[PDB]
């Protein structure tokens, strides 16, 4: 009942970081602290390792498995999205704004960063644990997409949309905010698909799936609250952040058809803020007038 | 934004659900209190600034100094005294942007619309002072608009050739080519738009030498004249226009069309050639009876036959063709053809259709030779005769090239003042000085056939805008009728003062003895048919005015055959794309493409409505694409049957119709007498 | 040396199958005959599952054991283009052309057709074949994908081609010439990384890898000729499409760093229609001597 | 395959480790014994085989209805007396499919070496049956070989021109432009390569008529010259070549560098036409010092002077242009210019690099003109007046177009035969003879330049192979010893032939009076350093042959200033690509680039091994990219100081040396005295 308005929805989305000239932000970005400077190259880093692991591996693996070719041809799209285009768009930024020594850094700093591969590790070992067909393997994989999507970008998108909604850094802002836009389609798709195979089990089953998913959103998120700690102390903005990424966190809930957690809380308004001619032959009656 | 800018923008702002037009003639005000006045270089005395702009080489001084200073100074006051006013923004702006004379460093102006009347007046009459107020209470009131060559570089020491449209016939021969490339460069570089006829031209894979599948066809000679036209770019101010004519039944005649695909390599795209495509009756027939066609190997047949495949008539020497076993041909499906032709108009407007045969019934000067090609506009059709460049130290055997002389008749004017006799005569008189005076240097058959031919165009304007303001629809039958005699007393007065100029001078045009002017055929319809108008509202219209009888077309014949006729063709309905600005006036005879027009000059948005448009007349001012093509082509053959050259006729389609509904346009313009279609303009 | 720039070539082709109106093409499909419009069908369902092919596992395969973030996010852009562009454009030009119960009859037949499926089924094995870690089964994976993209195509794209070049079937060909601009990079980007493979490798490993190429080009081109002839001779073609073919298997050896296996052969003009050294500056005393 | 495609594929199959060259023979032998004696057209008698090519149109009756048929019997028969074998398969092969006579239908041969060979010869004679039998012995046995138009053409009715390079002057005009344009066309169908100076022709950016910013440089006459040469391509069997050629003090020298880059997009990127750069003293000299240059609008120049840029000493004017404000001139960095040239060179091996002080400082003609420019080839150095092509109807001053006949003397033949003075005297005499009857009716300047300079090009080639099998590497001192002594007989025999022709016929060449040659300043060098080898091998080498002295040379000058010479440009090292292959030499006085070839012709390999390649010989025919270009540089003075005009100097680079070894070798080959550099090919 959904796949083909999911198809339609992301290719009027696309997109290419080209579209969004990104020299405007040069004084902005000039202007800020080094703190802020460390914090918004390492974020953007973090986030550049998802869609790098999302697009390799999450997306295409949930597409082999998933029955259906408009469910493929979805799936397929949005792993495009995740390398092709938002994986991608990170390195525009990264190459207007910094230095190349700058951008060697954090990079090399994403692969020792203890928080982003505990991360990597967890969500990516679900998705190649997925065994054909074998349903209950695909929807913890699912699960962990779902996340991944909904949930673990969005300790990343706190600060571009913090200095979207302030007026600063407005190109990569807009940039971030199709990411967003995209992302939020995503989770929303691939928590259909999950829900389709929850819904196939038995009571007993259910209630063993909710366990799963509530330990590893769990487990997800006292990993994050660590890596949020670690970016955010810096500019002050950590307990900020965690109220952003339970808010997050109950949404990817949602998307998988369960309860919200957490409970709510007042998010930083300025983050708010911040979000050829048809042919016809030639007849014998054509030639009399 | 300057005032005049955003006068002109406030009438899209609708007041009471109407659109404020009348902003639009304050807009002008503005342009000219706030621009024109402010940058508009004033003297003390018209001596003066007639000596500091011969001084400064901005006139010629044998023109003036044909006119004592007082001649000079009342013609100037004859067109200061019509207190002339522009009516919209657009017309003033494009005079003063277009045709102004402006300093050396162009940020001041030196000439006014009367001053720039006064000048072409003075270089028309050529020292007749009469003459020349004469010629300024015809400009001054807007009856005749000399073409922008003309208008623009009359009386200027830096200027180009007064005639911009050229033909020019290619032998096959690789001295020819040169020689047409080299003709085309000069012309180009005069700021005449030029066209050659290429279907002489061998196809490829035939002999040189007696060696075989050595020809490069007509593609290489494209694109050699392609990368002429481009060099030659009027010193770097517009881009180099140029045509290339084809007959259908030259064997290249695909590979011509492939020039004009998008998916063409960079090989064979030309892109600054324009190319049309001649169809003779013959192919019509083998369309319509869907007979598999041939394209033939041109020199094959000359081989054959000693003369051109273009240079015989294809409908008695096709099965000649075929038959023969010595001519080289290939099938083709004629359908499969025009399917073609109607795609490639549908995705760039290409090829310029001509109707071979529906020029040569009518053509005058068939004995000079058979109309095989028409110009970058698609309206010149006149006799050429192909010239035989030889090699070196050897002498050339020069032809005749086609150069006619352009001039509009402003209909609304020319009708509103009741002068259509006046300003024919007039117009036609200043067209034949301007032939007389130009000199091409580098194009001997264009300078022969100037001198020989003396063949101008008079053209005609304002048709939708003169039907619009008086009540009548342009696909309306009232419209043919009212076109028909309009232009039909514009065909007697033409034919009138040729013959008078021809009994003044005492000569006629080179071999107008064997043309049907000399014979009395042309004047047949003329001495049988009335063309007087059907319509009580026609006729009153054309209230005041002696309509040409049956009598009076008698009496012409008899005053030619005693006389003879001084210009071997007349008239020929041009686009005009400019000059309608100035004269505030709907571009040719063509239906008006937008009421509004939408600009972009700058940075800033300007907007042109339709002359005369308003509430009451706005359905009557129908847009060309709404229009039935096939009324628009009953109205431009109405108009056609009384000009003896072509008219631009540009088909305005809209993105619904495919190409069958292309194909049917073009078919009911081959079967009414349609001689060219210009362009297939996609909205 | 080659991934960035055929990724910008490639997002700079990305379109659409909406972008072109179908409706017209009726009016040149009333007039064929019903061996034109039976070759036509077989061929267009021809085209289409061996497209599907690719789609699913050919370029999805080939992104999975390919190592390299940047190759992997241009890879998935084709697969993208199979499953989400190019599956489409097959589908509207049939919903076009014919009514439901002739679209599945004729997808009966091509589904059972000898020649159709030993070709289909050949390059399959292939895909499947390709073991973790061994980078010789995935150049033979590459060299099949490579023929599927630069060569078996071609014999069904001749038709489309042959119409497109003589006025008919105006709208359906456009889209034909833009699957088939796609399936040309494809093939080209698919062959560097087969020669990459291949330049790894020792001289008896490279000649036994070239034995392997020729063998298999073998086997596809003499099943080519019985489906040529099968589906072209009703239609009097079958000795050009056999020229066409030819010249294909020719380009699609230029793409894997092969020579030519078959003579220079002239093309049908319709489908024709249709269709630095080191710089270092001057020190100086490099003027006397 | 065939049996001698094997028998040659043989010889890289290596028996106890060595190369099997003798198999090659065996091969020549197949060719002949399966292929050739089959192939071949046989006749009763030669009267019957000249009567069959004479009707079917393969010979011309006017030659050889100068002797009576006995005569051409006895020439053929002693063309066929020498029993000439080709020693190698390549040499056969590229005879009988390049220049043995074939059939209509080629598929049969019509043509024997010795057919050939006779018909040559007789064409040269002109009717002096000892003087064919002259030709025949000095042809078959190889110590001459005319170029390949005239070996190939030589008495041929469907034959082309004999001439190899034109070389034209274009002045700045339009109409002089479009000149040049077909005199290309007509040239390249002609078969003969065309060499444009476009020095003379005003950069970007010029004014035409005070209207300024409008020209669009050399890039666009580039583009139309692109195009001329890619149209006229000899009929389709060969690609139109051609060749541009700019001085670095060009505006426009950028721009045109820029067409020869292989990121240059469409609109400026130039295929078909080869680039070259003349390069004065004055250029060198700013690059070594580090000061900025400027490069010159040649039109402001022009204006101010009133003589063009090109047409006067740069190393005594540029200082002038510098200071003048009313000349036009842009700041550049002439040793970035320099590493442009040596990138460009690396990676497409363009601009040809022309040397005018080098070339100019030994020029004996420059009273008539300076060289300004070089051929298609870089080695043809003479003075050329540019033509003023006017108006139609308006007389044109005819200038002098350069071009010259080829010839090559076979080093290894001439020397084995110990015939270097009566080698270079036939030669000289056929060249004559080629240059006389030579008359082009479509290129007038270089109708009138033939005519008045008679310039000749007496060539040499298997200087290496000479070198090679006579156990001398081409580096070695050795080997320009012998370089120096050959090429001084050379020109001391190709001189007193010229002036033994002025002395026979009465005249000389046009302004030879103010000539170096008649006021005895060429001779100077001459009479005062002696030539003979200072190696006693090379002595050896010459045994048997008159050495000239300083006493011999004085005599020839005395006898030069008594009746003058003949021809103003003797002798020209062309590169020989072909005609090499059927001589059984090394190409020109090039060291070889490989030992053996592998060429594929067809679907089948050959293998063409260097003449006389052996196991003893192996390491003296050293690959020429192996070698020391400093060394080839000063075997290229060496025999340059004995060669009026310009030597085809190919750098032979290795892909490890960067652009700065490149501009090395050519500042070095420019401090030696190297005239021109034609290639950069890089292994
Ligand atoms: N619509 C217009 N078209 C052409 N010229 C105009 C126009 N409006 C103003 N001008 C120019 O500006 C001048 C000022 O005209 P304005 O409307 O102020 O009154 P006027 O009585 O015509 O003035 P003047 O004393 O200049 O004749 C005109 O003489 C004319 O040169
Ligand atoms: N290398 C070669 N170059 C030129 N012609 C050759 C060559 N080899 C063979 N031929 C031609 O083919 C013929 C074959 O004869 P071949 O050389 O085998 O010796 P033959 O029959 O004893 O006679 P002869 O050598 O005296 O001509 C030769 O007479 C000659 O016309
Ligand atoms: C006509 C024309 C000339 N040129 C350039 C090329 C010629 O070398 C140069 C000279 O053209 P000319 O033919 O000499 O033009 P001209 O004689 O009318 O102008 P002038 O009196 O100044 O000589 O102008 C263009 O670049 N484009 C063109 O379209
Ligand atoms: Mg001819
Ligand atoms: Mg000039
Ligand atoms: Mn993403
Ligand atoms: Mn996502
Ligand atoms: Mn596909
Ligand atoms: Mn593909």
């Amino acid at each position: 009942d959904f796949t083909q308005m999911f198809y339609n929805q992301n290719v009027k989305q696309f997109w290419l970081p080209e579209e969004i000239a990104l020299n405007g932000d040069l004084l902005t970005w000039k202007y800020l602290g080094k703190n802020e400077q460390d914090t918004y190259m390492k974020v953007l880093a973090g986030l550049t390792l998802l869609d790098t692991e999302q697009g390799n591996t999450g997306m295409p693996i949930v597409a082999e498995h998933v029955d259906g070719h408009q469910r493929k041809a979805v799936l397929n799209f949005m792993a495009m999205m995740e390398n092709a285009v938002h994986a991608k768009s990170y390195s525009n930024i990264f190459m207007t704004l910094a230095p190349t020594e700058t951008i060697n850094e954090v990079f090399e700093w994403v692969k020792q960063n203890k928080y982003l591969q505990k991360k990597a590790q967890m969500i990516v070992g679900l998705y190649k644990a997925i065994q054909k067909d074998d349903e209950i393997s695909l929807f913890k994989a699912m699960v962990a997409s779902v996340y991944l999507e909904s949930f673990l970008f969005y300790s990343g998108f706190y600060y571009p949309l913090y200095f979207y909604g302030q007026g600063k850094l407005m190109q990569s802002g807009e940039i971030i905010n199709l990411i967003l836009r995209d992302e939020a389609i995503h989770g929303v798709y691939v928590g259909l698909l999950a829900q389709e195979i929850y819904n196939k089990q038995t009571e007993e089953k259910k209630a063993e799936l909710r366990e799963f998913a509530i330990d590893l959103l769990n487990q997800l998120y006292e990993n994050e609250l660590e890596y949020t700690e670690d970016l955010y102390d810096q500019v002050g903005l950590s307990h900020d952040v965690k109220k952003f990424i339970r808010y997050n966190a109950n949404k990817a809930l949602m998307n998988l058809g369960f309860d919200p957690y957490f409970e709510e809380e007042d998010i930083n308004p300025i983050v708010l803020n911040g979000l050829k001619a048809t042919v016809e032959p030639l007849k014998d009656d054509d030639f009399y007038f | 934004v300057p005032k005049w800018i955003q006068l002109n923008n406030e009438i899209m702002i609708q007041k009471d659900g109407k659109f404020q037009f009348d902003k639009d003639k304050e807009a002008v005000h503005s342009y000219f209190v706030d621009y024109i006045n402010q940058n508009t270089v004033f003297f003390h005395n018209l001596k003066e600034k007639l000596d500091y702009l011969v001084e400064n080489q901005y006139y010629e001084e044998e023109f003036l100094s044909l006119y004592s200073f007082e001649d000079i100074k009342e013609v100037f006051k004859t067109a200061y005294a019509k207190k002339f006013r522009f009516p919209s923004f657009m017309s003033a702006f494009k005079f003063y942007n277009d045709y102004a004379l402006k300093t050396n460093d162009k940020k001041k102006i030196l000439e006014r619309y009367e001053d720039r009347i006064s000048i072409v007046a003075l270089f028309f009459a050529n020292g007749d002072t009469e003459k020349a107020k004469e010629y300024v209470n015809l400009m001054i009131n807007q009856e005749y608009q000399p073409s922008t060559p003309t208008f623009l570089n009359a009386g200027r020491k830096r200027r180009g050739e007064l005639v911009s449209c050229f033909l020019l016939e290619v032998n096959d021969s690789l001295n020819d080519i040169s020689r047409a490339i080299d003709i085309s460069m000069q012309l180009s570089k005069l700021g005449g738009g030029v066209s050659l006829n290429l279907s002489k031209l061998r196809a490829k894979g035939e002999a040189i030498k007696d060696v075989e599948n050595a020809t490069k066809g007509v593609v290489g000679v494209m694109k050699l004249l392609d990368n002429a036209f481009r060099y030659a770019d009027q010193m770097g101010q517009r881009q180099g226009s140029g045509a290339a004519y084809l007959n259908i039944f030259h064997r290249d005649i695909n590979d011509f069309l492939d020039t004009k695909k998008i998916s063409a390599d960079e090989d064979v795209r030309v892109k600054t050639l324009s190319i049309g495509v001649v169809i003779p009756d013959k192919f019509v027939e083998l369309a319509r009876e869907d007979k598999a066609a041939y394209v033939f190997y041109p020199h094959t047949i000359y081989k054959e036959y000693g003369q051109h495949m273009d240079e015989m008539d294809m409908n008695e020497m096709y099965d000649k063709f075929v038959d023969n076993p010595r001519v080289k041909k290939e099938k083709i499906n004629p359908r499969k053809l025009l399917e073609k032709l109607a795609m490639l108009r549908s995705e760039s407007g290409y090829p310029y259709i001509m109707f071979q045969d529906n020029v040569n019934k009518v053509h005058a000067n068939n004995h000079i030779s058979k109309v095989k090609f028409s110009n970058l506009c698609s309206e010149v059709l006149q006799a050429s005769q192909v010239s035989s460049y030889t090699d070196y130290d050897e002498e050339d055997e020069i032809g005749l090239d086609i150069s006619c002389n352009l001039g509009s008749l402003n209909i609304l004017n020319v009708m509103e003042h009741k002068s259509i006799e006046k300003t024919v005569k007039l117009a036609t008189d200043s067209l034949t000085h301007v032939s007389e005076t130009t000199d091409i240097r580098n194009a001997p058959a264009v300078r022969r056939a100037n001198k020989a031919m003396k063949s101008i165009g008079l053209g005609a304007m304002n048709l939708h805008g003169y039907l619009a303001q008086n009540g009548i629809a342009y696909e309306s039958p009232e419209a043919r009728d009212f076109a028909n005699t309009f232009f039909m007393m514009v065909n007697f007065y033409s034919i009138q003062r040729s013959a008078e100029i021809a009994k003044e001078k005492g000569e006629t045009f080179d071999q107008y003895e064997g043309s049907t002017y000399a014979t009395g055929e042309y004047f047949d319809k003329y001495v049988s048919t009335d063309f007087s108008p059907k319509y009580e509202k026609i006729a009153n219209l054309f209230e005041g005015m002696h309509i040409p009888t049956t009598e009076d077309w008698k009496k012409l014949k008899a005053f030619v055959a005693e006389h003879g006729m001084y210009h071997s063709y007349r008239l020929c309905i041009a686009p005009t794309g400019s000059i309608s600005y100035v004269q505030s006036s709907t571009a040719s005879v063509m239906p008006i493409m937008e009421r509004i027009e939408e600009r972009t000059y700058g940075n800033s948005k300007t907007y042109y409505p339709m002359p005369g448009l308003a509430s009451n007349n706005w359905f009557f001012y129908k847009e060309a694409y709404d229009m039935d093509m096939f009324k628009v082509v009953d109205m431009i053959a109405t108009i056609q049957q009384h000009i003896d050259q072509g008219i631009s006729f540009t088909l305005f389609l809209k993105d619904t119709m495919t190409t069958r509904d292309l194909n049917r346009i073009d078919l009911y313009a081959h079967h009414r007498g349609i001689k060219t279609i210009y362009y297939a303009r996609t909205k």
